[PDB]
């Protein structure tokens, strides 16, 4: 009964991402995950899923394509509408996902699909692990103060903190980054517009 | 979910709370979180990887003829060196980890 | 069947073919019109019935067809089965016949066990199972095999999975003879009583000291007229 | 066959089954009296050729039964299909007979192409195969379906695996008209004339915006008759 | 009696020279470990695959008609001592540790 | 390439290998020892039921089956062997071997199988030295030393062929395998040969 937002980008022979379907016509992943053909695998193939190909391509502008690793790569904007051929059945194990409203709470819990109960840091958290880039329009979120830890990276994929959908996975060592060293997000509010702009402008 | 899969399955994740051991020469030890080389200070994770379940469907392993083949998973071990004490000295021994997750095989005898 | 020769014309009328739509799946003992007895491992999610057949791939005016409306296996066959000592031991499967079959002179009932079968009697063993020992190769005609009824122990010494009081074993020991793969719900009919019905034994088929193992049919002859009158 | 009707009798006498001993296996096309045409996935050690049948459990006189005496699949097919993008291009195989059919009303071959399908062809397939998408049922009585000869980009577009220039895109886009699991080796006539043999596609069958592939027999009419020339 | 479904050999390795970070970059292994001269060396146990195909099918036991099988090496990661230009520290290595099936549904009908 | 290779199936534990050395013997280790046998001959090759057990009288019953490994284990003596209810078929595959007739060199290359391997033949004082067990002069030790791979093998009840003849008997050792540099401990068979050819005879 879980997480029905979430989809699977079948990005042929590169690294299989994840996403997030916002509308039955739209799914929203990473802009470094790229490609030329896609495949989306809605649902839980045996139906039940739901699979459609994709018409539209589009990631933001403002994003290095150069970088489809150093640690003064600017994943900034990295974010990417993929339109479905067809549109996306609603069922009890495919839903959409509102956008955010309000900002995000520091401290807050967030969930995160060779689903997990993260806690979302201050960006210096991240900064002090010299992987990449941290800036304003990124999110900071670890897995925290247990005695193991998991190992998930799904990029593209949803961080949804108390409930409303705050984040986009971005870059990050796969399969997992090391120990106790956080995971970068693109920062949805401060893309919002953007969004719905895409959105309304390419049916 | 329509594509590729493992013939059985696993979880990957990092271990920090292990105290005890079994290693190589088949002796019980335990096992301290942090270590101490060159003037640093950095804590002992294992990455372990188990089976999920001994039947990922009720035939066995996914994938095999249950009509002709009696299938089970199995989690396959490795040795990593790590510190540890043996109740006496403290040393770095080969203690034995979980690692992956593998499919066996029988043949089935019903006819 | 490995070692034996063709049965007669008509002569086993209670063998019964079992299939899964269009696929062979195991041999079966006609009990009742309505009735048909099988091994509970030959379970998957249809069964059809081929009645009163010799060659599979002729014409047979003499054959009737039957599907099957309920299927009820035996309790205790651990179902996850279908480490290498397994027990398959309550091996055995009763299934429904929608309508029930014309009793001609080509398809008769045969009579349950009443009788604790003695060592040493000549068994028969029939089936459209394979005749080659590894590979497997099955038969269009039924092949027909005497068997003699050895002890319990001669298994158990040579087989790595359990042998229970519920298995009979018989066999040939200088080897040549035994049911094999695709045998399975056949009966084993003892001094012209059926005392059993081929459940397992060892890959290849027809090694010298390796005798099958067949479901003990007069251990559970209860659960089978309770079960055959409640109409579950 | 998903979405179809039960053929019409003598309508495909073209129409063999082939079997492996006593499990079925595949479809086929019969070309000349001593010669079978089914698709190269098919590949087992023994072919059996049940020739002029209607339906499976059915007693039918007219029909005939042939063992297979040699197998001569394309080179270009990759038989280690008996990451996911495969090929499975040259999907095809010559099955010479024992002893020849019998040609009569109920048996009688059907010729190769000379033409190039046209597309908007509607084209029939025939098979033993499922008639339920998803998990599998297959048929006893031989149904017929009428598919729409679509571009090849319309499959290339919905499949992961490659289509390729030995390959015919066929089946209705609104779904639910699809052959499926079993129908394969099965003929692909589009007008009057054979194109294609079925060869593979997805499941579940029937699916919106998913056709299935088959062969395209026209690049390989002169295999064809080179290798019913040298006799193998 | 019993066999696995991909084989696999087992085997110590101490000449070890260049592997791969966690991060993804590349680093060079040290030999020698702990004191001014070789108190313990670096060995690091792994097991790969013997063969993508032990059966032309794939894996063994599979369903070859519904199934298409290949066996994978899978990896594990081992904390160990390296260096990268000049810093040299204990960084975690890619090693090969397993020898799975991996599965995808056939097409051929 | 080693026909005389046998695989004893005990039934619920560990197997063991084994040397053929006649149509009808086969020698393991007496640490091999249990109720149940099978022995899998080639490579269902052959396989036949073993009627005659027999250790040899001076090996330590208390040592078999799950102690806690200490270091004074004296497995001396660990040696033992199974008579076969039927003769075992000379194949191309399956083929005996004979005992030993000279003194083992110590420098000799050496053979030895299997979660090939090439030894070469050490003093034992090599073997007296990673206290895992007690190394007397009823055993032989060897080990192997070419480069930066060595593999994971441990056979117990396997042969040790060393100058291209028959030598010992893999004894007690870590499973799957031992710390990477360390020596395996095998059974001596000339210091034994006076017991097998009378067991062999009467
Ligand atoms: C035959 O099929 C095999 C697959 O079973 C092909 O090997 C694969 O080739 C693809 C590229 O075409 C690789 O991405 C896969 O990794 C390969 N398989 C394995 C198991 O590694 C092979 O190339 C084909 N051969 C021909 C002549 O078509
Ligand atoms: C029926 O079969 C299952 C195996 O499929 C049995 O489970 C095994 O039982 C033995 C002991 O008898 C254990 O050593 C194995 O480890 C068991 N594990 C598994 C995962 O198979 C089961 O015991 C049998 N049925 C009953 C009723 O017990
Ligand atoms: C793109 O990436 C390269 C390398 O990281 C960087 O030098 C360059 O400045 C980037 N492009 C822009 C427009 O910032
Ligand atoms: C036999 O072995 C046990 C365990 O190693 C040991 O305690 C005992 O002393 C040995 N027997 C003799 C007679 O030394
Ligand atoms: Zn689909
Ligand atoms: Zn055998």
């Amino acid at each position: 009964n879980s997480q029905p937002w979430h989809v699977a980008v079948y990005r042929f022979n590169k690294y299989q991402c994840g996403g997030v379907l916002l509308d039955r016509n739209w799914v929203l992943t990473a802009a470094h995950c790229y490609n030329d053909k896609y495949q989306v695998w809605l649902g839980k193939e045996e139906p039940s899923d739901q699979h459609r190909l994709v018409s539209k391509a589009i990631p933001h502008p403002d994003f290095n394509m150069s970088l489809l690793p150093q640690p003064e790569d600017d994943y900034s904007n990295d974010l990417m509408l993929l339109r479905l051929s067809k549109p996306a059945d609603i069922t009890d194990v495919v839903k959409p996902i509102t956008l955010p409203t309000e900002e995000p709470k520091l401290g807050s819990t967030c969930l995160a699909s060779i689903c997990v109960n993260l806690k979302l840091l201050p960006n210096e958290d991240c900064d002090k692990a010299h992987e990449m880039k941290v800036t304003d329009a990124m999110l900071c979120a670890g897995e925290m103060d247990g005695g193991s830890y998991t190992c998930e990276h799904d990029s593209g994929g949803p961080l949804i903190c108390d409930g409303i959908l705050q984040g986009i996975t971005s870059w990050g060592p796969e399969p997992c980054g090391e120990p106790t060293e956080p995971s970068v997000y693109t920062k949805l509010i401060k893309f919002s517009s953007w969004i719905r702009e895409t959105m309304a402008n390419n049916p | 979910h329509m594509g590729e899969f493992s013939v059985c399955d696993s979880v990957s994740v990092w271990v920090g709370d292990k105290t005890t051991a079994t290693d190589i020469k088949g002796k019980e030890v335990t096992v301290l979180a942090e270590v101490n080389i060159n003037n640093s200070v950095f804590r002992q994770y294992f990455f372990e990887t188990k089976c999920r379940a001994s039947n990922p469907v009720e035939s066995g392993c996914r994938g095999i003829d249950s009509k002709h083949w009696n299938s089970y998973c199995t989690t396959t071990h490795t040795f990593v060196k790590a510190l540890t004490t043996d109740e006496k000295q403290a040393a770095w021994r080969f203690i034995r980890i979980d690692t992956a997750c593998v499919c066996v095989l029988s043949r089935k005898a019903t006819r | 069947i490995v070692g034996g020769f063709k049965c007669e014309k008509n002569s086993q009328p209670w063998h019964v073919a079992v299939y899964r739509y269009t696929q062979y799946l195991c041999g079966g003992v006609l009990l009742d019109p309505n009735w048909v007895l099988t091994a509970a491992h030959c379970y998957d999610d249809n069964y059809k019935v081929w009645l009163g057949k010799n060659n599979l791939f002729k014409d047979e005016p003499s054959a009737q067809h039957r599907f099957v409306s309920k299927a009820i296996p035996h309790p205790g066959f651990n179902m996850s089965l279908m480490f290498l000592e397994y027990d398959y031991s309550n091996d055995l499967m009763l299934l429904r016949l929608s309508k029930p079959a014309d009793i001609t002179d080509t398809v008769k009932p045969i009579t349950l066990p009443t009788e604790e079968p003695k060592l040493g009697s000549t068994c028969l063993a029939s089936g459209w199972g394979s005749i080659t020992p590894t590979k497997f190769q099955f038969t269009d005609d039924l092949y027909c095999v005497n068997l003699k009824l050895l002890p319990n122990e001669d298994c158990a010494k040579a087989h790595i999975e359990k042998v229970t009081d519920a298995m009979l074993c018989a066999g040939e020991m200088d080897g040549g003879k035994d049911t094999c793969k695709g045998d399975s719900g056949g009966p084993l009919i003892c001094d012209g009583v059926l005392q059993g019905i081929t459940s397992w034994g060892h890959t290849p088929c027809g090694e010298p000291d390796m005798p099958g193992v067949y479901t003990k049919l007069n251990k559970f002859t209860s659960w089978i007229k309770d079960t055959m009158a409640k109409n579950p």
